[PDB]
RNA sequence: CACGGGAGACCGAUAGCGAACAAGUACUGCGAAGGAAAGAUGAAAAGAACUUUGAAAAGAGGGCUAAAAGACUUGAAACCGU
RNA sequence: GAGUAGGAGGGCGUGAUCGUUGCCUAGAAGUAUUGGGCGUGAGCCUAUAUGGAGCAGCGAUUAGUGCAGAUCUUGGUGGUAGUAGCAAAUAUUCAAAUGAGAACUUUGAAGACCGAAGUGGAGAAGGGUUCCAUGAGAACAGCAAUUGUUCAUGGGUUACUCGA
RNA sequence: AGGUUAGCAGCCUCUGGUCCAUAGAACAAUGUAGAUAAGGGAAGUCGGCAAAUUGGAUCCGUAACUUCGGGAUAAGGAUUGGCUCUGAGGAUCUCAGAACUGAAGCGGACAAAGGUAAUCCGA
RNA sequence: UAAGUCAGAAUCCAUGCUGGAAAGCAAUGUCUAAGUGUGAUGAUAAACGAAAAAAAAUAAAAAUUAAGUUCGAAAGGUAGAGCGGGGAAGAGCGAAAAAGCUUGACCUUAACUGCUAAUCGUAAUUCCAAAUUAUCAUCUACGUAAAUCUUUUGUAGACGACUUAACAUGGAACGGGUAUUGUAAGCAUGAGAGUAGAAUUUCCUACGAUCUGCUGAGAUUCAGCCCGUCUCCUUAGAUUUAU
């Protein structure tokens, strides 16, 4: 029997196998395009997903339905708290691939990312690095970051995610290795120094209007039936065993299943590269204006009323994204530059920011602020406090 | 360490710790919630919850439980004759008007 | 066929009458009628005194006896543990 | 110097009978063998261990005389597998007591059900001691049990007017 | 037996009985049973299978057809609580009025028909 | 088009993306108690120079047709000699799988000289090197780092697994915030269709659904909300790897 009405298959192969991933945090297996054109820049970054609000933005982008009108748009917050850098990577090209010449380690290594090595840092004595320290010699380092020079076709910085900063269970930092894009092997090494033991900030790395890529893990949903999975179409509701199946496995010959076929298994926690997110704004967790416009004139964090569910109150800077992307909130982040540098439409758009909503999410609420809630029922806090 | 005969008032949350569990079982859910409670506060494996206690508990029927309970737990010199641990605890049920002040403590001398 | 006698190039406990035995029995079927399984501790009970650990079954000591042969002669194979 | 169907000639191994030669409480038969050998092969001899009363060769006589099968008979055992499963009939909980041991026994305290078309009180048919009391090892009561319709021991069924 | 009720229905109770159905914890897929889905409204399917709608009582209103019995709850349209008063039916418990009051709800659970027009059989 | 060249597809291969227990590899943190600890027995699809570094070109060149080369090669001893051979430390260089090359305390050895070879009886592997590693036995060290279970989190979950916490930035309880419902109980010398009684004759009293004020109240709100806390519980035990 040729099929008899011939519709797409169920499910992207791309996509399988299904399984959960290994990789926790983002994992770029590419960093952008690397180009001798630009002093060396950091490829990418760490955050964490907070929360979701929405906008109202004035839109120039001509040609386009919304050309000079007020359009409301979905956007996602990711609190992007400093990075701290911790070493160098050296990577020689060898016919097997590439491969980890030699790491460079500072002097200072706070406690929370020693963590890393540890499953848990107070029943331990806490040994981790002594040796670097106590028989630390610059001349050496000098000598290995030369040797990098020499024998070198690719340099990353070993970057460290400080959790401290945050409100999270997890304190246990996180390690990155985030490569370094500029014209001269050379330069790139000296750059990388120059960051050891310093404080990055997301504003070093991404701008506003530019085009993101978002590297992190589906949320969890567990095992899940055929028609969740790959959105097979439900069988006739009248069904013996029972319609949330596929009706049928395979044809007689082969004598197997083919790896084609869906089936029930795990959804869920996967590592997705998701590209072409657009910043509609990056602030700095000092401005207790960040959350606010030229339109608005009025002090907004952008912490919602009651604060993001699930998440917490943010303090520290952030980046605020068009749109959704993967993961639960909380579930950290590794924001990537573009593989190459985007050049189309949506990218050139210059973003006019106009209401920016900081009313509760918790309920339905119609508060931008304290204050309002307050004028509205008649209690002044600033009256209770005095 | 010595192991000395302890008592510490608190309220256990039902609305909390019996949430969301199916209805024919709530009522005797939460009594197993403040045995558990019992055991990883005092450190006994012998428990006993006091008949009032359990009343109250009960006092609801089985689906609708109060949603908080005050409790002492005592935990006392196990003087019996065949004796497996030197200890055991009674949960004991006080009568509370408002809930809303309340914290756990070591219970007062009155 | 019944009660007796004696015998056999019969059979020898899945054989020989169905029944070596509380066998036309136990058991089944409204009923007419159906109808099995089941023999061997040792010469002698001498059938395991007593000590010990166990709530008890039982174990470990200790003993009977030519031997534990101990719910019982020999003790194969399949299967199972070391 | 091939060989199915088939036929012929020799031989192996098993009861019992008439002979003949013998072996065994100084250990027969049977049984186990990674002990030693004999036959091309049916099969044989020995050794060691176990066993604890009968055996064996040779010549003949006779046959209920050789099994891998027949969805073969009867009996005994595997893998599947500590798997399928133990989910109808709304429900249980607390303290004390008893016991080696209590979610499953007894008292009390709570919460629910049958809701007088009953999960109540009594009969006919059918059952036949299942009734009562005391006691209780195993088995049975598909978890459990200190409990029982189970086991052991004793005891219970009174009529002129009920029925035959 | 009581309450509701047309009711020996259902639902809730008192007398009497019972909690006996192996248990604990997690809470995925698939399933068994139970419900609810914005917009459309059988396009699903051999087929409206299944589900949904309807449902009591009082007042209105009620066709063709016919064996004049029927059809007939035809079809269809309204009302239903609470509270404060008023009048009528009887002996030596029914019925009707008026006013006020609510998120215009009120047979609030329980109980409880979906219609219509044709064709074929068999009275 | 035969050599030789351009253009050139939703194609192919890559790039990007998801897996990646490929019984693949690298960089790095800490630890491996005590010694470049010894003894015996063993195994390794293959030890007896199992010897050996130009690069490139095959229609090149002035000129060489074969690794059909070159180097090493003496007694599986002793005593001397010493051409020569091998190398500590440290300092140099060296990365495609860092294999090693230089220097160098020092360690060693060939000609030559003397002993020693014979009875291993006319053969029977010429049992010795190098790189690895198993087992048993023992001497010294009785330590160090980390993990797991009994906890914890819900960013995960059928169970394992996973993210994360570890005397408190944890868990409990509580305070505040945010939110849902929609104005709780109790009062009222306030309103309320209308009725009854007293009272005195333009009222009092009782009953009364409901309205109104106190009241945008009351209740609930992490068990997978947010912020915070004086208080309470967790500081123990067992196990595993290098041993
Ligand atoms: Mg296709
Ligand atoms: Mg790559
Ligand atoms: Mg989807
Ligand atoms: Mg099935
Ligand atoms: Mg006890
Ligand atoms: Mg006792
Ligand atoms: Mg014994
Ligand atoms: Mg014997
Ligand atoms: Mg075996
Ligand atoms: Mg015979
Ligand atoms: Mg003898
Ligand atoms: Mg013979
Ligand atoms: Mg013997
Ligand atoms: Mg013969
Ligand atoms: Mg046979
Ligand atoms: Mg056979
Ligand atoms: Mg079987
Ligand atoms: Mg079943
Ligand atoms: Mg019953
Ligand atoms: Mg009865
Ligand atoms: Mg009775
Ligand atoms: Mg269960
Ligand atoms: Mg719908
Ligand atoms: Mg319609
Ligand atoms: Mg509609
Ligand atoms: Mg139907
Ligand atoms: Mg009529
Ligand atoms: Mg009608
Ligand atoms: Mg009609
Ligand atoms: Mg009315
Ligand atoms: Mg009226
Ligand atoms: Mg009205
Ligand atoms: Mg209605
Ligand atoms: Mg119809
Ligand atoms: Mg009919
Ligand atoms: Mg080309
Ligand atoms: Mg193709
Ligand atoms: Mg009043
Ligand atoms: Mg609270
Ligand atoms: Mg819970
Ligand atoms: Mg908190």
């Amino acid at each position: 029997s040729h099929r008899k009405f011939e519709a797409p298959r169920h499910g992207s192969l791309g996509f399988r196998p299904r399984r959960r991933t290994r990789h926790h945090r983002g994992r770029c297996r590419s960093f952008p395009k690397d180009d001798p054109s630009k002093k060396p820049h950091l490829t990418a970054f760490t955050g964490f997903k907070a929360g979701m609000t929405h906008i109202l933005r004035e839109v120039d982008r001509s040609g386009s339905r919304h050309n000079k009108k007020e359009v409301v748009e979905a956007v996602t917050v990711i609190e992007c708290p400093p990075m701290t850098i911790v070493g160098v990577v050296g990577y020689i090209d060898t016919p097997r691939g590439l491969r980890a010449l030699t790491t460079v380690w500072a002097k200072t290594i706070d406690n929370n990312t020693k963590k890393r090595f540890y499953k848990n840092w107070a029943n331990s004595n806490k040994k981790a690095f002594t040796h670097h320290e106590k028989n630390f010699d610059q001349k050496a380092q000098d000598l290995l970051l030369k040797r990098i020079e020499k024998y070198c076709s690719v340099v990353r910085v070993i970057a460290h995610t400080n959790m401290s900063k945050l409100n999270l269970r997890q304190k246990k930092n996180h390690i990155l290795e985030i490569q370094v894009n500029g014209g001269k092997v050379a330069e790139k090494v000296a750059f990388a120094k120059s960051l050891l033991e310093k404080e990055v900030k997301v504003d070093s790395i991404f701008a506003e209007n530019e085009m993101l890529d978002v590297l992190g893990v589906t949320k969890g949903k567990g095992f899940a039936g055929v028609i969740k999975r790959f959105g097979v179409k439900h069988l006739q509701k009248k069904t013996h065993r029972g319609y949330r199946k596929v009706g049928c496995i395979g044809a007689w010959h082969p004598s197997r299943i083919r790896f084609t076929v869906p089936r029930a298994g795990q959804l869920g926690y996967h590592h997705r590269t998701e590209t072409n997110k657009k910043v509609y704004r990056v602030g700095k967790g000092d401005d207790a204006s960040n959350a606010s416009t030229a339109g608005d004139v009025t002090d907004k964090a952008i912490t919602p009323l009651g604060g993001f569910p699930h998440y917490g109150v943010v303090k520290n800077d952030f980046i605020m994204i068009k749109g959704c992307c993967v993961g639960p909130k909380k579930r950290v982040l590794t924001l990537r530059k573009s593989i190459i540098p985007q050049t189309h439409g949506a990218a050139k758009e210059i973003i006019n920011l106009k209401f920016i909503d900081t009313s509760s999410k918790i309920g339905h609420g119609r508060f931008q602020t304290v204050e309002e809630k307050d004028k509205f029922f008649g209690r002044d806090r600033t009256k209770k406090v005095e | 360490v010595k192991q000395e005969e302890k008592s510490i008032d608190t309220t256990v949350n039902l609305h909390k710790q019996c949430h969301k569990i199916s209805f024919k079982k709530k009522a005797p859910r939460a009594i197993r919630e403040i045995v558990a409670i019992a055991k990883k506060t005092m450190g006994t494996d012998d428990v006993r919850i006091d008949t009032e206690l359990n009343k109250f508990i009960w006092s609801n029927g089985i689906r609708n439980i109060p949603r908080r309970v005050r409790v002492r737990l005592c935990k006392r010199k196990n003087e019996e004759e065949g004796a497996q641990s030197q200890f055991y605890t009674l949960v004991q049920h006080l009568q509370v008007d408002s809930y809303h002040g309340l914290l756990t403590e070591k219970t007062k001398a009155e």
